[PDB]
């Protein structure tokens, strides 16, 4: 692959980096260490805060809005890295920028990266 | 403790009744940095944008645990009772400069 | 990075899951999800990480080659599997900074659904045994109440830690042996020095009962650090640096020596053949066979990975199958269960290859496996 | 196998070793100190992709030796003196690994022994953990105190008395980020609004808050990792597409300088952008700006760069354009009279070592941990 | 890089793992970390105790006792890995055992390994 | 504590005496594992052979801290003066199977 090519939708396999969903996920794919597509694995503790953005889905057209929980309170899990940035913004707009580790939240004030989940919020706007 | 729960989960914002003090959320900002409400009154947020918002304040503040609100999507609401007059800061939870304040009379 | 064929199947099930969901309007509601019930096919893999400060366990699903969780240590920790599926903790050591500090070592016993510790038992004075890790230098009792431990220095000692009311007991001394076989909430055996097996049999209080058996090899016989034992057949099976195996049966709480076998031929020997690597010897419990890794390999080069694994009928020695493996593999188990898969763990290439133990087929596999993989454990439930 | 510097580096080694010993002289062990801090010592910091615990490497850059190393815990900060009279760093630790009790605190070590000459702890764990940003955590030009950036519960910096070896107290601080000290008790920062942050500090009592005018539109994007060279008191800011903002604060107040572009028209159009992690290095001496760029689609902007511009800063005249050789993610400077240029590969684990005028690689280091992202150089002289 | 090949010693790198002296190393070469051959990187404490094996030196053909003693405190070094096992016995001969953490007596009691010194201690034969 | 030490680090086998009180240490064995002798003397170890060895007595032996004497290598010495009645354990830091006793009357 060509890193500094546009970044290009699939939806056919979310282990994978350019999975639809993972339009601006930092970190590790949750669904590589006994999570999955939008739900922690066993024994970490699910942040309720995230970065955001939309993610084009080219299954259906349209545009959603992904919410990049971290799954917190284990050692990053090493499996299925990841790194992308669509509509990423720096550190002054928090809301859309992905270096933070997205932990607040998490049961027992876990603030350890482990993974992330890409669950949909809603839509296009 | 100083404030009851209406309701545990985030609501539509269609069922807020037509008298009722409300904060609208938009564009990153809190509608009022400040609210002025009696002891005994309901205070509801409206998130009107797609950005997921909350309504978080520190241990202590309300009780003695955190109150963490529940995560809003464009379009739900959640409400506070206040029940003991004082000010009561707080923030969204991912966007700490977003702050409010509830003053209770 | 770069996916296995398990990994682009579950991976493609879950994008065609999640696409339904989607067209069903079906809201994401996240969850933190719990592991499925402990069964035959759950292997759990440790990661020493090349003697790292931090380490992992992947808790993986071996029909499916698929992770289902995953437990963090601290510096070279000793994990043990309860064979009936009911927990697992492990022994562990951390540092107030990283690597420096004040050294805490304690035991944390898991629930193996939720993962979650439902014991953290400190260990008094540090006494755990930094070494790379060897299974049976940390060990449940049979009904699983009590975990034991190996330590090295200043002086020979066995930890007793009461697992069921959560606490630290007392240390034993023992003679100049080493690794610990438990056949009963209050009897284990070791390997010492002078080539004997030492019977350790203990009471609520006081200096335990010491039993020397005959020396079973000579001092130029090494035996290596990671032989196999079945708590539930009692059977220990025991390499030598030659392929040669010692099997000790256990069973009755005393050692019958059973008859010596090679693993490999007087003409593979002459040309060559030897064990090597980590976990270099598996038993299957209810076939009554032994799995050994082996290649051709000068003698100096015996924790080298091995590219095959022959199997032999334990009761005869006679050789049942040699299988060529494909990959560099230093460590072996099998799952306990009636037609076992074959476990093949390779630390370079940090991935669980998973075999049909029978025929010796590749089946699947599970990468990325952190820093460098080296002990699998499989609990046996049947 | 190996570098190349390392084989010389280990065949002069292994010469006087088997010369040692043909004369019968006798290994007598024990534990070196590091050469002093000079001009060209480089810190490669691992925050090891987002591992609990990470490690700082400490080079040789005219040798491309590992003079030593330093432990670290989750996505420490790391800070060195422009003096060379210590470095230290804010790091965070658990009691189980990855969970239990959270320990933030601040350790000063000695740049020779690498040894802890001060242990801090910060009350409420309130380091902000983030990728790591060399301004999210910042010594007054004095040196005497740390101050660090607190995200949640509020925006707050925290004041650290290193001369003391205590922890001070937080600073309440508006809706800003990123830390760049001007004084003793004076440093600035960037706003979600556009502008700057002049926040000076006294002891006790609210800090004096004053605000710039705003200096960039809401749709333009100033990256995470800006170049600030304390000593000259510039602040080189570029941003997603190469338009470089500078402000001189070296007076105690912020003059922001004419907007400058790193990239030409037609370039722009061809697609080139900046892109990676330590993008912009600004060299003082020389009034220099450097910047990783290459081809890219708008939004690939983390990924590493295989180009660096070089560019006068008053002017915004081109002066050079180099192929790097190699995936770079993160560039820097020594800031002596000709200086080396660093361009980290995190993919590779390996820091090159350039000649900054020429734009020629000269040697690598490798091993440099599991994901090395930040490069650190004391500004000596 | 066959893994399997009987040992061959050099006398001219220290810094590959076929240095003469590395023969029974277990970790990583201490020169690659701000060490030297037969000295700890600065802040990390010097293990007095250690295993042993007698490396052949193919300068002068005679063999040398080697003292593998660590240097503790830290994180592993990750820099110049190396297993030899010339002469490696198992741990109920820990003499010459090198899976065993070499770092008691270090100051401060430090238990962590950094990495391994090969320095002579005299002559075997 | 309970004795004091000689040298701190190890000396040359020579340095003697002749008719010192002393334990040899060879083939991973402590020559003399039970030395009985008198308040005031000086017990000497030397290494015979190529292996390091030295003598570590636990916390609480000789004084409240541990004595972790150093390695003697080939034809190194080392001693310690036993200065109070009463039974002292020992064993070789990397070896802990060579154990040694010095009874002080
Ligand atoms: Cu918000
Ligand atoms: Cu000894």
């Amino acid at each position: 692959t060509d890193p500094r090519a546009k970044w290009v939708p699939q939806d056919n396999d979310i282990q994978a980096c350019d999975y639809w969903r993972h339009c601006s996920i930092d970190g590790n794919i949750c669904d590589c260490s006994g999570g999955s597509l939008t739900n922690c694995p066993p024994g970490t503790k699910l942040a309720t805060a995230s970065w955001v953005a939309s993610c084009y889905n080219p299954t259906d057209g349209q545009s959603y809005l992904i919410a990049y929980r971290d799954c917190c309170g284990y050692n990053v899990s090493g499996r299925c890295p990841c790194l992308n940035t669509e509509g990423e913004l720096p550190v002054y707009r928090p809301e859309f920028a992905n270096d933070i580790i997205w932990c607040f939240g998490a049961e027992d004030d876990a603030m350890t990266y482990h993974c992330t989940i890409s669950p949909i919020v809603g839509k296009a706007s | 403790d100083k404030a009851t729960i209406p309701s545990e989960s985030p609501f539509a914002a269609a069922e807020v009744a037509d008298g009722a003090i409300v904060v609208d959320i938009a564009k990153m900002k809190y509608e009022t940095p400040e609210l002025h409400v009696k002891v005994g009154d309901t205070v509801t947020w409206i998130n009107r944008e797609a950005m997921p918002h909350n309504v978080h304040f520190v241990a202590g503040v309300l009780g003695e645990a955190a109150l963490k609100g529940p995560m809003m999507k464009k379009e739900q609401a959640y409400s506070l009772t206040f029940t003991e007059a004082g000010t009561y800061d707080y923030h969204c939870t991912p966007h700490p400069f977003m702050r409010g304040k509830v003053v209770v009379e | 990075e770069a996916e296995t064929q398990a990994q682009e199947t579950q991976g493609q099930a879950a994008a065609r899951a999640a696409a339904a969901d989607l067209a069903a309007g079906q809201d994401d509601e996240p969850r933190i999800l719990e592991a499925p019930a402990p069964d035959a096919r759950r292997v759990y893999v440790n990661d020493p990480a090349h003697f790292a400060a931090v380490t992992q366990q992947f808790v993986i699903d071996g029909e499916a080659g698929r992770v289902i969780g995953m437990i963090d240590g601290g510096f070279l920790p000793n994990p043990v599997v309860a064979d009936d599926g009911s927990f697992i903790a492990h022994a562990s050591t951390v540092f107030s900074r990283i690597a420096r500090g004040e050294r805490t070592d304690y035991v944390e016993v898991f629930d193996p659904v939720t993962l979650l510790p439902t014991a953290d038992i400190e260990l008094p004075d540090a006494p755990r045994f930094l070494v790379g890790t060897y299974p049976w230098m940390t060990s449940l009792t049979p009904d699983g109440k009590t975990l034991l431990f190996y330590q090295f220095s200043p002086a020979p000692a066995v930890g007793v830690v009461d697992l069921e009311g959560k606490a630290f007991k007392r240390m034993l001394d023992v003679p100049d042996c080493y690794h610990i076989f438990p056949t009963a909430p209050d009897t284990f055996f070791m390997h010492c020095r002078d080539g004997s097996l030492a019977k350790v049999a203990f009471g609520t209080e006081g200096t335990p009962e010491i039993t020397h058996t005959e020396v079973f090899h000579p001092e130029d016989e090494f035996l290596i650090n990671h032989p196999a034992y079945s708590q539930k057949a009692g059977r220990l099976v025991w390499p030598t640096y030659t392929g040669k195996i010692h099997q000790i049966d256990l069973s009755s709480g005393d050692a019958k020596f059973l008859p010596a076998v090679e693993a490999l031929t007087e003409a593979e020997r002459a040309d060559g053949w030897r064990p090597g690597g980590w976990q270099q010897v598996a038993y299957h419990r209810a076939l009554d066979r032994i799995y050994l890794l082996v290649d051709q390999r000068d003698e100096w080069r015996h924790k080298t990975a091995s590219r095959f694994v022959v199997v032999l009928d334990a009761k005869t020695g006679e050789r049942l199958a040699k299988f060529e493996m494909g990959h560099e593999i230093d460590s072996i188990n099998v799952s306990q269960d009636e037609k076992p898969l074959l476990y093949a763990l390779s630390t370079g290439d940090k991935t669980l290859y998973i075999h049909d133990a029978e025929s010796g087929e590749e089946l699947r596999s599970v990468n990325q496996l952190g820093h460098g993989p080296q002990v699998i454990t499989t609990a046996d439930m049947g």
